[PDB]
Order: C-alpha cells, then structure tokens, then sequence
C-alpha cells in the first residue's frame, strides 16, 4: 500500500 | 529534509493513521532507533502542540511544514494511551539532528529488463520513485514507485541495445513535495 506517513 | 527522527501520519483531509480510525489528528508513526526521538516518543503518540503551535485541526502538510521550520530544539506535547481509557499528556523536548539512496547498480540484465539495487536505509524515506527513459530523449519518462523497505527494483519493457538513464528518488513525505538528492545511472541493454 501507499504510505500514509512523512518524515520530519 | 528531516532531522527529528520520526514520521507522522494523519491530519485533517489526510490519509489517516494506523492507530485510531476516527481521529484526524497527527500521530507519531515510525521512530528511528537511536535517533533524537528514540527515548521520548513511541508509535501512536498524538501530537497536540509543537513549540506552542496547536496541532488540533491541522492538515498533514501544514504539520510537516511547521515541524520542518523549527530550529534546534522542538517542544512537543503528545497524548498517549496507557490506556484502558487511561491517558497521559506528555511534554518532551527533541533536539534536531550526497544522495539518497546511494550506490545504484545493475544486478542482473536481460535484453529487455534490468534488476537494479541501491543501499537499504529503512528510515527517513516515505517511498521511492524510479524513473527511466532513453538517454537524451524528449519523451516523458516512464516511472513507478516502490515502498521504503525496497532496495531493488525491476524495470521491464525496455528496448534491446538502447541507452537508458535510470533515476531513483527518495521522498521523505507521502505527498511528494520533498526528495533528497537523487541518484542516476546510464545503462545500455
């Protein structure tokens, strides 16, 4: 599945 | 470019989160081991404030853009379930701190296909985009994505005896606004 998160 | 060492999911109008189906808040999702957040935050922590800014009602991209502009130390207030109903509000301070990926190579090739590899890094990347096109060509590139856990990809449907330029992009966010410096190779089938 496509990701739902982003790195910060 | 990330320096807090964790990912977030959620936000009003976002793609949701894996912890709480009906909550549109911002949630810590993955945490880089031995990174700045490793002793302080855990998957499922809901961020409600960062450096005095409310994260209630915030959109995903707004949260990312805010967190990225903060300098040096970031004070976060999170809500954690402990948790038979029970809840804690926790205040923590997290101290922020080429190409991605590296060492792009062809492992195996046939006249119409290539297996490429690159160095696995399992943190800091939301997804990879792979592009390929004839070197010096003016047609739009072909492209596809692979998950953060991949360090190989197979490119199929190539013309034999043609020079191709292959590029790998590593995006830190799911919506594709930030990628690290990409890496490319040329290969002839």
């Amino acid at each position: 599945p496509q990701p739902v998160d982003s790195w910060v | 470019s990330p320096e807090l060492g964790f990912s977030i999911s959620g936000g009003v109008g976002g793609r949701g989160n894996p912890f709480r189906p009906d909550d549109d808040g911002i949630f810590v999702t993955r945490v880089q081991p031995e990174g700045p957040a490793s002793k302080l935050l855990q998957p499922g922590d809901k961020i409600i404030q960062a450096n005095g800014y409310s994260f209630i009602n915030i959109e995903h991209g707004q949260a990312v853009s805010l967190l990225k502009t903060f300098q040096n130390t970031v004070e976060l207030i999170i809500v954690r379930e402990v948790g038979n109903g029970a809840k804690q509000e926790i205040r923590v301070r997290v101290e922020k701190d080429s190409s991605v990926p590296t060492n792009l190579e062809v492992v195996a090739a046939t006249p119409t296909s290539l297996l490429i590899s690159w160095d696995a890094s399992y943190y800091g990347v939301s997804y990879y985009r792979i592009t390929y096109g004839e070197t010096g060509g003016n047609s739009p590139v072909q492209e596809f994505t692979v998950p953060y856990s991949s360090s190989t990809a197979t490119i199929s449907g190539l013309k034999p005896g043609v020079d191709y330029t292959i590029t790998v992009y590593a995006y830190s966010d799911y919506y594709g606004s930030h990628h690290y410096s990409p890496i490319s190779i040329n290969y002839r089938t």
